């Protein structure tokens, strides 16, 4: 489903182990975020679910429940 | 036109010898997209090296100058690269080689934008050699000062 | 350990200077994996020409390097070259680049062997510096006879 | 059709890097005339020293690059190079260069054969860009 | 442990490709010892020349490497090179080269100060790979004109 | 008695560089009249590992280049230095012959002599010597423009 | 008896751009040879080392020298068989007196002393307009 | 639920969307397919479904009914 | 004399002696860009060991010119 | 005449006066011509005397008088 | 006054940089002494020149200890 | 035989190109022969093996002229 392949989106582009990205992690603070990966992290997003996210929703995006909330609109 | 001959791109672009791979500007419109054009000699210095004998250029070359024409583009549209800046290939992700690129090419590169945050920038490039499609990725190139 | 200093890799590969990026190959177990060490120098030619003052080994040459030692692991793995053979680059999906290499590193490239199809056959690496990952890639090789 | 891709080339010529100027060969007529392709890049090594920060394609290049067209129309005009023979180059005569030669340009060369005598051949080659002469020169080349 | 990376070099040393040999500094104390690190590569420029085909480091190139190392030892314990100073390779002597060093290697360098009298200085050089001794020389540099 | 130039005041007096600056020294010379140059020919120059690989001969042309270079040098010490914006330009060669081959160990004594000069071009007729024995003369015009 | 580029390509294995013998003017087997370098501004290392003040790096002069010894082992014990190196084993009293520069022509002259299981030794000294540059003891070794 | 990751498959790796992808439509000659999309296909099918396919089963996979009847 | 002038006019221009006419200009008719009005101004001198200036040169860009100045 | 074009060519390629080119004085020694003066006045005769001159036939023309020989004789 | 296996024991010290009492009659160059193999022909070529004696190269390699070298110099042979 | 003297005056001669009327006894290698740093050097190593002796680094270093030489060489 939704999440499964959010988490592994997650964890492969952030060099984390799927077992550290629980629902509530901070991309900066609890994962390693570089200067940029975030943005990173959208993008990958956006290429596998095939979706378009405004520069303002992806600004909302910094923690693994907030892209798993996106994913459902 | 907008077109850029290799003056205007030393002035732009950081890259040296051997690492310049831009011949020339065709066109370009701000903000959106850029055509340039390499051209493909036997008289460049790493065809003694990758598969002597059988000059084909290399695919991961097609992908530096498609970077570089995205960051004559970028600096065109942004600003130019201030001192102290540098601009970083920060990924990769749909690149196919469909074509062998020889000796007596002409390669035409477009790269077409897609999205910008915070310097980063998503692009689409493709490489073309007699209107044939020979190169086409999806790759991201990020401005930062350190 | 199955070591291979330079001179076999030499007899294995066809790449020659300026475009052999495999300086040693510390292990590797037949259809499974290979680890190479690519030597960062700054006497390397395009240290010249690539951000002339700020020399940081390019991306696009960490991808090449997988692909050479991706090549070593497939000879050792199928068979050698035949004399017509070539191998070459088909695609490339995945590709991050997390951390700078400057010279004076010692980058550790593991490329791991995943399936393979009609000759084509996909591999992922990682390359390492002190144990960091500073870059990881998807690769699709192919292998045809002219 | 009478083209010769880079293969056929360096079967026919023996310059190597950094010294072989022909990439592409276009059409020939054997005996009568040759037409040819250099094309012109940045990343060419003579670039970094002639005029560092002004790239432009030095005169004798272009010379040396009809040479070797009227080399490859003479292997195939007259028969290849057997081990014991060389390929001089002996005069120049009314050389112009009339346009420069920048990177991003695809020369065209075409060389005719004109006359012979001994081992001495002459011959008339003009360099183009874009449909314009950018050089024009006769020369002289001596077999073996 | 004071180390400087590559752009402290390019700032100590004006040598440029092909002809520097220098690419880290692990340690070094003003006026005693320094420690450089050269990494050898097969994509470097003489590898093509030098025995084509059974690629080997050639001796003379350690040499030179460990006078680099001397050289910003220099510069760090006496200052830079003002305006009109050179730094020349004034000699050599027992010099030993004692294991082939190929690509993939990582030679290690220290060089030490022996002795100086007006600008002319005496240094002793080792090199090691993997922890074997592969070079020991005794260099003279001298900075003039 | 004799007026030489050394690399240093060639370095500043042409623009070349490697690997296209082609006169090592100036043996003699006398303003707006004449030059004696020299170029040593080494196998360690880099044209050699291409124009016929085994059978190492000076190229005819760059015998030409190094004629022109010796020239430049005779007009720059004539009339002013370049400025900037000053090109030196190859305008036209007639009757140039190369009468016997120059090969690796050869010192290659040059000699250009100014014929006329009108309007910044300028007609010089070139003599190139190894061992007392001539083996090329050229008619050589040269232009510096903008 | 002098020898040409061709005839030093077919007895030293070193090309571009670490072959550093352009010429051999004279030798005798066993005892001595006298060989040529030309120094050019159009040599690769002058780009790198201090760029601007182009001087030939010492090393260089050794390296040459050693490749000399070289040659004459060669004519005086045998060719390097298939399989054999020929390796630099030692450097000593080694002094650089005056600086070379381009337009100079180095003239070496490598002596043989004494030779004991495939280990030589020489001197050798180079000259530039009859004054000495470098001088230096060398040995040499042949093995594997 | 097969047929529905079959397509959802097809689309994401041959760029088209699932309006376009029919029972009935051939790779090659419908859809636009490189010699590579058709092996990449094939790669993701059985990442998907973790089952392995012959080659000369493989090449019989010329369209998105060949698929299924294949997974079925 | 003219027939002199108008060899050297065919020689520098390449023209066969049938297309140089009198009324005929250097720059468009014969097609000569701004180094074979010079070279021409120079071999034309030499020929005829005379000296012209270069505001005098530059007044002569015909056949008929020429021989008029000469 | 035939002798005045000869001696033209010759001069004009050696590049010597017409006073110092008689008719028995050969290229190599007399006139210092070298091995591709002679080849290129040999065409130099074959463009103004519209006749062809066989490589052996070129072998054996060393004087302008040896030209004039060969011209008169394959009319 | 003279000495004999003296100037032996002398240049060995003197190559492998011991102090005299670490060279014995039953030292071994490479195992027992510092010195590698390049060091031992260094050392026979150093005690040829010393004793203007010949040991050729079939002898040269037999001379591995101290007392070899002292009795290859006893004889010349 | 030949004295200490006539020895030293021929070595410094042939190291510094002087003719060896100029070479003094109390003539300073550096200002009165214009010897350079590794003249110097050569030049003491050009003693030891004349004498077939070692000069240590210590008394190197005051051997800067002639009479210095021939004072080390034959006692105090
Ligand atoms: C020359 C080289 S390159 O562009 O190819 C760079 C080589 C590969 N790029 C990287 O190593 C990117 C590393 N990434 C980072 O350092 C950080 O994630 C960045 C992107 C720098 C963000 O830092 P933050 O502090 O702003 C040029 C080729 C065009
Ligand atoms: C040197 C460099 S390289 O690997 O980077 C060459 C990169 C150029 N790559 C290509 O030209 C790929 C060409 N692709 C093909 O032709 C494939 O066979 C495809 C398109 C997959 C055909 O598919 P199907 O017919 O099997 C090495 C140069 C040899
Ligand atoms: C090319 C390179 S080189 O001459 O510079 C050689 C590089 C340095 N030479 C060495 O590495 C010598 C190392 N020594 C050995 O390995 C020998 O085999 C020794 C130790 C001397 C023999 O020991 P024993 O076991 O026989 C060529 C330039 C001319
Ligand atoms: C480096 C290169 S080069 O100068 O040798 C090669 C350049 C050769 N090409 C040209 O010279 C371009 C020719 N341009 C002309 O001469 C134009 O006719 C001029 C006279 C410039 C303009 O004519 P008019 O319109 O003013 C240099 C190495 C020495
Ligand atoms: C590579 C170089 S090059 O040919 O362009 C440069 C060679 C320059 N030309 C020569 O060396 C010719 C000089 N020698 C001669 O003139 C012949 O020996 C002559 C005299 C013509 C023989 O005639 P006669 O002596 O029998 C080659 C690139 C094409
Ligand atoms: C770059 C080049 S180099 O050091 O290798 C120079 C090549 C060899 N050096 C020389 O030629 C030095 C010769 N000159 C001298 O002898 C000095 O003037 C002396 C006399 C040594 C100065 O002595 P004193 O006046 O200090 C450098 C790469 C490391």
């Amino acid at each position: 489903t939704i999440e499964e392949r959010v988490k592994k989106i997650i964890g492969e582009q952030l060099g984390v182990k799927q077992e550290e990205v629980t629902n509530n992690a901070s991309f900066v603070e609890d994962l390693g975020a570089d200067s940029l990966d975030t943005v990173e992290l959208v993008m990958a997003l956006e290429e596998e679910f095939d979706t378009e996210i405004p520069d303002e929703e992806a600004e909302k995006i910094t923690t693994v429940q907030a892209a798993i909330d996106y994913i459902n609109g | 036109t907008h077109t850029l001959q290799i003056e205007e791109i030393l002035e732009l672009l950081p890259h040296r010898f051997p690492f310049l791979l831009v011949d020339r500007v065709l066109d370009f419109e701000e903000g959106r997209f850029l055509r340039a054009v390499k051209n493909v000699s036997v008289n460049e210095p790493f065809f003694q090296g990758h598969f002597p004998g059988k000059p084909i250029f290399p695919g991961v070359l097609i992908l530096e100058a498609m970077a570089q024409a995205t960051g004559i583009l970028a600096f065109k549209s942004v600003g130019k690269l201030e001192p102290g800046e540098l601009y970083y290939f920060a990924g990769i992700d749909e690149a196919r080689f469909k074509r062998p690129v020889v000796p007596g090419d002409q390669m035409i590169m477009e790269v077409t934008f897609e999205k910008t945050r915070r310097g980063l920038t998503r692009f689409k490039g493709v490489a073309l050699v007699d209107g044939k499609v020979v190169c086409e990725a999806t790759m991201m190139c990020a401005r930062s000062r350190e």
